[PDB]
């Protein structure tokens, strides 16, 4: 196979091209673009750079003294139409955008970035999630989740800013009301997980603070925003569990990314506490509750028809429920001047468990399909690489378990290879392309089939053992046989 | 909460020994370089060890070559500081800090994480 390491530094986020299959690699210090063989073909020096969080980009070193030198994790590495986006964790988490196919070119950097142009968090322990998406007359477009940073010299959680904006040096920036307007960001600690789009709306996973409850304990969320809405109105927030909470908290999800569907609508999700555990939250059953939590708060004053306080205002915000017409929802969609605005359900949406993992904690999900067969790929806190096959049977079937490097945590950046053949995972200094079926490895019948996975079987017109396409002939099922030799 | 924490600093006699400590908290420093510093008052912090994340490389500064004693120990999440000879001019606020840079190197010029500090006094 193939292997990537940068000297033991290291790496962040990974993401790829699909035009190209070019992958780009986020690391401290560090900007690699890589082939599809992982064979360097650039480098660009995020650098160490001497600087401290209390002091603003740019930092002329007369004006802080504080600064000793710093390393530069990468907070976000996102590909947009035209350019890569790229965010490090130094510089209060300023952006750049540079050429796809020539990393080293730089194409935007704004020469004195504004406080509201510190998009990403300033600190290599917190995380930031993105998404790069289209406006209305086509402008490019990023929302970014920002966990709480707390020396920061306060960024909004979640914000849509512009990648053409009219004045190219206030790019990065958001519009005053294109926010999610929280009151104490310390108090709620937001964790952000991932980030995706579903039609016309964006959704983001996270963990935050339910300050209403217990220990004010941590939830996960999932939040959707219309993508039109420079004023969130339209933003509402969901409570996800698992099995009431015997776990309760999600560390990676991802929906089935497939040759023939290459965004399904089911989100797995991975939960830990000791014990991790796989849900399915079905995406039409999000859209349900958000829009059953929107005409609740719009029509019958956040109560349900019993009268149980369904949904509520969201974050310390000083609004209320309401009252409104019945057709409010269906006129206005996304909310408007004067609809009920943040909205959170009080009724979570939960899930049983498909899988449990005893000894596992998970930090990495991606999922695909061979046949009609769903299959999973799982990351643990040990570098660990489990395969897990879920398909049209019943009760998750784990088959396979790798160690890519011994107790370094698996990156959530799982991707595949745009033919899905490979998979592309990443453990804090390594990151390896995987063949989803490793057929080739057993050469005769009884290893096919002993050693089983649902991508494998014996096609015994050639002499080999192999994927079913790579037969219209006689092929044994490695997982399910129905036959011998 | 990701942290470390310095401990073992205090005052002594020129010529004494002393053990400091780096405890870290939030995260594993299994994969991470350590490296200590320190700070003299009026100075530039200085680095004074540094170790790779599989122990293997070691890099003094000049000033403590065959005195000072760095080790680590990942599932502990600690690293030690066995400083030992002990000089008036060895008196400074020695810091802990940990790079996810280059780790399987000793070079630590840049830091991802720093502790707060310890002071050591050495008795003029
Ligand atoms: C939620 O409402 C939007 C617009 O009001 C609609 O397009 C969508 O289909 C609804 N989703 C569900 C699950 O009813
Ligand atoms: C009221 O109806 C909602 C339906 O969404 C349900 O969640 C709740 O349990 C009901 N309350 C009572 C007291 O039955
Ligand atoms: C940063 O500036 C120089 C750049 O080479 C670096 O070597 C030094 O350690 C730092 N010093 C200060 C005072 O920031």
């Amino acid at each position: 196979p193939a292997a990537f390491t940068a000297n033991g530094t290291h790496l962040q986020h990974l993401a790829r091209d699909p035009t190209t299959g070019t992958l780009y690699v986020g690391a401290t210090n560090f900007l690699f673009q890589l082939s599809p063989g992982l064979q360097l073909e650039a480098v660009v020096s995020t650098g160490p750079v001497n600087d401290s969080r209390d002091c603003l980009p740019p930092v002329i070193p007369d004006e802080c003294p504080q600064a000793q030198p710093t390393n530069n994790p990468n907070q976000l590495l996102l590909v947009s139409p035209e350019a890569l986006v790229v965010c490090g964790s130094v510089h209060q988490g300023i952006c750049e955008l540079r050429s796809l196919g020539q990393i080293r070119q730089l194409l935007l950097r704004p020469e004195r970035p504004g406080d509201t142009q510190y998009v990403a968090a300033n600190d290599p322990a917190v995380s930031t999630v993105g998404l790069v998406a289209q406006g209305l007359v086509g402008e490019p477009l990023l929302f970014v989740g920002r966990g709480y940073t707390s020396r920061g010299v306060g960024i909004p959680p979640i914000t849509t800013r512009a990648l053409r904006p009219p004045d190219p040096q206030a790019a990065f920036s958001y519009e005053e009301t294109a926010k999610l307007a929280v009151g104490r960001l310390s108090e709620y600690s937001h964790h952000f997980v991932s980030a995706f789009v579903r039609g016309a709306s964006a959704y983001f996973l996270f963990l935050r603070r339910d300050l209403k409850a217990p220990s004010r304990a941590f939830r996960a969320y999932v939040s959707r925003v219309c993508l039109q809405d420079q004023h969130y109105y339209s933003y509402v927030e969901l409570p996800l569990a698992c099995q009431g909470g015997r776990y309760g908290l999600i560390q990676a999800a991802a929906v089935a990314t497939s040759k023939e569907v290459a965004r399904g609508d089911v989100l797995f999700a991975a939960f830990s506490s000791g014990t991790s555990v796989l849900c399915a939250f079905p995406l039409d059953e999000v859209d349900q509750l958000a829009n059953y939590t929107r005409d609740a708060c719009y029509t019958r004053e956040g109560r349900a028809e019993n009268g149980t306080k369904v949904a509520d205002i969201a974050y310390d915000v000083l609004s209320d429920c309401a009252q409104l017409p019945v057709d409010t929802p269906d006129a206005f969609p996304c909310g408007s001047d004067h609809t009920p605005s943040p909205m959170v359900s009080c009724v979570p949406l939960e899930a049983t468990p498909i899988l449990e993992l005893p000894g596992v904690q998970l930090t990495a999900v991606a999922v695909t399909m061979e046949d009609g067969h769903t299959i999973a790929f799982l990351g643990d806190s040990q570098g660990q690489l489990h395969r897990v096959y879920l398909g049209p049977g019943r009760s998750a079937a784990p088959y396979s378990k790798q160690s890519i490097q011994p107790g370094s945590p698996v990156n959530r950046d799982l991707t595949f290879d745009g033919t899905f053949e490979h998979l592309y995972v990443a453990t804090q200094t390594t990151l390896v392309k995987v063949p989803v079926a490793p057929c080739a490895q057993h050469l005769d019948c009884d290893s096919c089939l002993a050693h089983r996975d649902p991508y494998c079987g014996w096609c015994v017109l050639l002499g080999r053992c192999s994927r079913r396409s790579e037969c219209p002939e006689q092929w044994l099922w490695s997982f399910q046989p129905e036959l011998g030799c | 909460q990701v942290q470390l924490q310095e401990s073992g600093g205090g005052l002594v006699q020129p010529g004494g020994s002393l053990r400091l400590s780096c405890a870290a908290s939030g995260f594993r420093l299994d994969y991470y370089a350590i490296g200590w510093f320190r700070q003299a008052p009026g100075k530039e912090r200085e680095g004074v060890l540094c170790i790779s994340s599989s122990g293997g490389s070691i890099n003094y500064a000049d000033s403590v070559k065959g005195r000072f004693t760095i080790s680590r120990d990942n599932a502990k999440n600690t690293v030690y500081l066995q400083m030992n000879s002990l000089k008036p001019e060895d008196t400074a606020v020695y810091y802990c800090g940990a790079s996810s840079y280059n780790t399987q190197r000793a070079e630590c010029y840049g830091m991802d994480y720093w502790g707060k500090g310890t002071q050591v006094t050495v008795s003029a």
